[PDB]
């Protein structure tokens, strides 16, 4: 039979349709929208379907409804059209009904609650309602489908009137006017039948494989190349292919969640516990630690993306593979590669025509498809030239264009890039310079972000200090939390710099000019990182203190203050006479000033405050009793 | 009478080359003989054919060389993005078949038919190709005759046919080291051949340099752009007019 009361079902439906609210969320909700949907000129509603499961007869309904979606689809059509007639006429509210009562309605469902899987959907789960999600990657052209066909009599020009009943064409055997009873007269002209659009679109689908789904009518052309898609419809194999009949189509956490989030981001130790808990295996280095977590973050996108891109420039025994394959599952999902293993079509694409789509169709390579996403990659000193060349447009405009043969089209691949290179040689020489320790060229070198030093040193001390921390943890933040943090920042905070954090940048960026490869490049990183420092703060604004932590965090991963300005050399060990004369004139200076004042002491704050604009100069005098 | 006036406008006004050169991609700050250059680009020169039937060519070639900090990409964005007709495309995924012309089979018969490349599309428009040095020299060759002939000559798998290549080049390149190697002169800073360098009418080596007072607006402008005279769609009109004249 059928689960289906006509009668039940809309009675049903008009009682939740007057009746729904979610638990200011008091107000009803259908009865708000019943009057916007009747001044809307629009030929369909899109049913919020979630209502369905926050009500309970509408759960029995769906629970009803798994195997019958067609007929409620039919019923609510002319329901649709009902309601409409008697809120305009029965209830005296308008007066524009007639091209609504000619017309045809349907009503389209958009948040069902998904099903068990697409591989565990069985036999006699055909012909379901199911909820499915993906992404899309091909669309047909617009293929018309028959509903009307036109026979016209060759005998003597009569034309009937034929219409298609389940993909039926009946041909009239014999012309209808009493004259002319000429059988087989009837003929079909092709041009002046009435058709409907039909379209396939390819949907590569992740169950709660690729799936190529069919849509009709305005459905075509509004799911396009790229689409993150969700999808509602019915589930298909006929006598045996698998295909989905959509129904519609999406294109697209507690308080308790926001109340740990707040509390996390209120604690002064934030940034410290951030690193401390990314990486456990990986012991200290916190300015790499700030820097992967900040290209996490991203900096705002603006129409300018703020896909930050980070270097690893460390000894070639430090633990860097483990942090970037840890990366590779810890962030929203990307694709994990190799410059090695890498080549020019496997990172944007290979783009051939098709017979059937005429139009051109591209296999997605790594690097488009972590649109939106991160991409790793390990041995960036070893990729090939060619596809090192497409780095370079990659990240100046986001884009990759090609011109072959038969073929001139651009593609779209915005992704941060984090990757990890060894030095020339066997381990970083300091007796050269920085520039000639990375093998990488000038001009895709000095256009990253951050490109970070991470040096091992021989010292029993830190040896002793590592192998505790490392020893001891194999005997015997959640990740859940790190991921709701990075995708809620991401979500919701938008920051805008500041007048004062503007300020800064040109001073900051100055000072680095005038000690000439300060090109304009990293330029970009000052205001990059600072907006993923604002973001990581939560902070609706980039403040002052943002930008000169980004500074700090530039400078500590190029390592200026340790690199020699004339040869570009790094110094081994990074008392004085500059130590001892800077100490000595402080002390003086200090000596002077705490009895100037018209008072024999004064707190150390304010001294400090008026000198700086010191401890150990006063611990000093305080063991000389001065 | 209306669109004749506002067309007149930008044509009878005193300081009307100097405002259209500073109108030519705004983003972009400072560089004004690139600006200078493109726009006279943009109307090349009338084409003459001799009494003889030996034709001229009008069209102006234009070579830009710049460190990888300068903006030189942001030029050829906004001509493909302005120009009537424009093909943006780059040195290294670019390649000899896909720029002139393709030899394939046809459809509807066993014969050859021909497709356009990228010189071929945009015709009697404007060509920009990115990373220019970067092309391998064995299809940079196949430029050079619609660069000076504004032909394409194909005598290969049964067409043996010359084909309209009236395009103006417009190209950009880094230095064969990457960095201005501003030891050395001119002569030895560039890869390419004199025989190439003959055909650019325009030719644009800009540099960078430490001077505070320019780095200081540079930052400020750059800064502002990722903070946010004549219109960009007054141009075309401009130039719809301007390119039908023949001093
Ligand atoms: N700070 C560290 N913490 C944990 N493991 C480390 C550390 N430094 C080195 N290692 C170990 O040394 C090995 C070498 O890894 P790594 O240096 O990242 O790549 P590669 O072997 O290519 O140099 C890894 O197995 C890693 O576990
Ligand atoms: N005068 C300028 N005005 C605005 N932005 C500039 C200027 N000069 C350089 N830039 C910035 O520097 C970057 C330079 O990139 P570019 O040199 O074009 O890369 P490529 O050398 O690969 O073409 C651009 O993204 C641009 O935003
Ligand atoms: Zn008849």
């Amino acid at each position: 039979g059928t689960n289906v009361s006509i009668q039940e079902c809309t009675t049903n439906f008009r009682n939740f349709l007057m009746s729904f609210k979610y638990k200011t969320d008091e107000e009803l909700y259908y009865i708000k929208q019943l009057n916007e949907m009747r001044e809307l000129g629009t030929s369909n509603l899109n049913l919020d379907a979630r209502n369905l499961l926050a009500y309970k007869q509408t759960e029995d309904l769906y629970h009803q409804l798994l195997n019958y979606p067609q007929e409620v689809i039919s019923i609510m059509d002319q329901t649709i059209k009902d309601c409409m007639v008697s809120l305009i006429v029965d209830n005296n509210l308008d007066y524009d009904l007639d091209e609504i009562e000619t017309k045809f309605y349907k009503v389209r469902p958009y948040n069902v609650g998904s099903c068990k899987g697409m591989r565990e959907l069985n036999p006699n789960d055909i012909d379901k309602l199911i909820n499915l999600k993906g992404l899309v990657l091909r669309s047909t052209p617009v293929i018309p489908d028959m509903k009307v066909a036109f026979f016209k009599c060759n005998v003597c020009d009569h034309t009937m009137a034929v219409e298609i009943d389940r993909g039926v064409i009946q041909e009239p055997a014999r012309c209808e006017r009493i004259d002319c009873n000429e059988p087989n007269s009837m003929s079909l002209i092709h041009n002046r039948c009435s058709f409907a659009d039909k379209q396939v679109i390819k949907l590569q689908e992740t169950p709660d494989h690729s799936i190529s789904l069919c849509v009709y009518d305005e459905l075509v052309d509004s799911c396009r190349a790229g689409d993150r898609i969700e999808v509602t419809g019915t589930f298909r194999s006929i006598p045996y292919k698998t295909y989905v009949d959509v129904v519609h189509v999406k294109k697209v956490i507690t308080d308790q969640d926001l109340a740990k989030i707040r509390e996390v981001a209120a604690r002064e130790d934030l940034y410290s516990l951030l690193a401390r808990s990314i990486a456990p295996s990986i012991y200290e280095l916190e300015d790499v630690k700030k820097g992967i977590l900040l290209q996490l973050f991203g900096g705002t996108n603006k129409t300018y993306r703020g896909d930050i891109n980070i270097l690893l420039c460390g000894d070639p025994s430090t633990s860097k593979s483990q942090i970037l394959q840890y990366v590779h599952k810890i962030t929203p999902r990307g694709v994990y590669t190799s410059g090695k293993g890498s080549s020019a079509v496997g990172l944007t694409a290979y783009i051939t025509r098709d017979v059937d789509t005429k139009q051109l169709v591209l296999e997605s390579g790594a690097l488009v498809l972590s649109d939106g996403g991160v991409c790793c990659i390990d041995e960036f000193d070893k990729m090939s030239d060619s596809t090192r060349s497409v780095l370079h447009e990659v990240m100046e405009q986001q884009t990759i264009s090609i011109a072959k043969a038969g073929i001139i089209t651009t593609l779209n691949a915005r992704s941060s890039i984090l990757a990890s290179a060894n030095p020339i040689g066997s381990r970083y020489n300091p007796n050269l310079p920085v520039t000639e320790n990375i093998d990488l060229p000038p001009p895709l070198l000095s256009r990253f972000d951050l490109v970070y030093l991470v040096l091992d040193k021989v010292d029993e001390k830190n040896d002793r200090e590592l192998a505790k921390h490392l020893t001891n943890l194999y005997l015997e933040l959640p990740v859940e939390f790190l991921t709701m943090y990075i995708s809620y920042a991401k979500e919701h905070i938008h920051p805008i710099i500041t007048e004062a954090a503007k300020t800064e940048l040109v001073r900051a960026y100055v000072g680095m000019r005038k000690m000439g490869t300060a090109t304009t490049r990293q330029l970009e990183s000052m205001i990059r990182l600072a907006e993923a420092h604002a973001k990581m703060k939560l902070k609706n604004v980039v403040e002052l203190e943002d930008v000169q932590e980004a500074v700090r965090l530039i400078r500590s991963a190029i390592k200026d203050y340790a690199t020699d300005p004339k040869t570009g050399k790094i110094d081994m060990n990074l008392k004085s006479v500059i130590q001892r004369k800077l100490q000595e004139d402080l002390s003086r200076e200090i000596m002077n000033v705490l009895k100037d004042q018209a008072s024999d002491s004064m707190s150390f704050n304010e001294l400090i405050k008026q000198i700086n604009e010191i401890q150990e100069a006063l611990s000093r005098l305080q063991q000389e009793d001065k | 009478s209306d669109e004749i006036n506002e067309l007149k406008e930008m044509v009878k006004d005193e300081h009307i080359y100097d405002k259209l050169v500073r109108s030519i991609a705004p983003a972009v700050f400072g560089h004004e003989a690139v600006k200078k250059g493109i726009l006279l680009q943009m109307l090349g020169g009338v084409h003459k054919s001799t009494v003889e039937g030996i034709k001229l060519r009008g069209d102006i070639n234009i070579c830009v060389v710049g460190d990888p900090s300068t903006s030189k990409s942001q030029f050829l964005k906004y001509v493909v993005g302005f120009a009537p007709r424009s093909v943006y495309t780059s040195g290294k995924a670019s390649s000899a078949a896909g720029l002139t012309a393709a030899v394939v089979r046809d459809e509807e018969g066993g014969d050859y038919t021909i497709e356009a490349g990228a010189l071929m599309l945009a015709d009697n428009g404007i060509c920009c190709i990115d990373e220019f040095d970067k092309m391998d020299i064995s299809d940079q060759v196949a430029i050079h005759e619609a660069m000076e002939q504004q032909t394409i000559s194909i005598a290969k798998a049964g067409i043996h046919a010359t084909l309209n290549a009236r395009t103006s080049i417009l190209a950009a390149a880094n230095p064969v080291g990457g960095r201005y190697n501003r030891k050395l002169s001119l002569r030895g800073n560039l890869n390419m051949t004199a025989p190439i360098m003959s055909r650019f009418d325009l030719f644009f080596v800009i540099l960078d340099d430490c001077n505070e007072k320019i780095d200081t607006e540079l930052a400020s402008h750059i800064v502002d752009l990722h903070m946010k005279p004549f219109s960009a769609e007054q141009l075309r009109r401009y130039i719809k007019y301007a390119r039908t004249f023949k001093p």
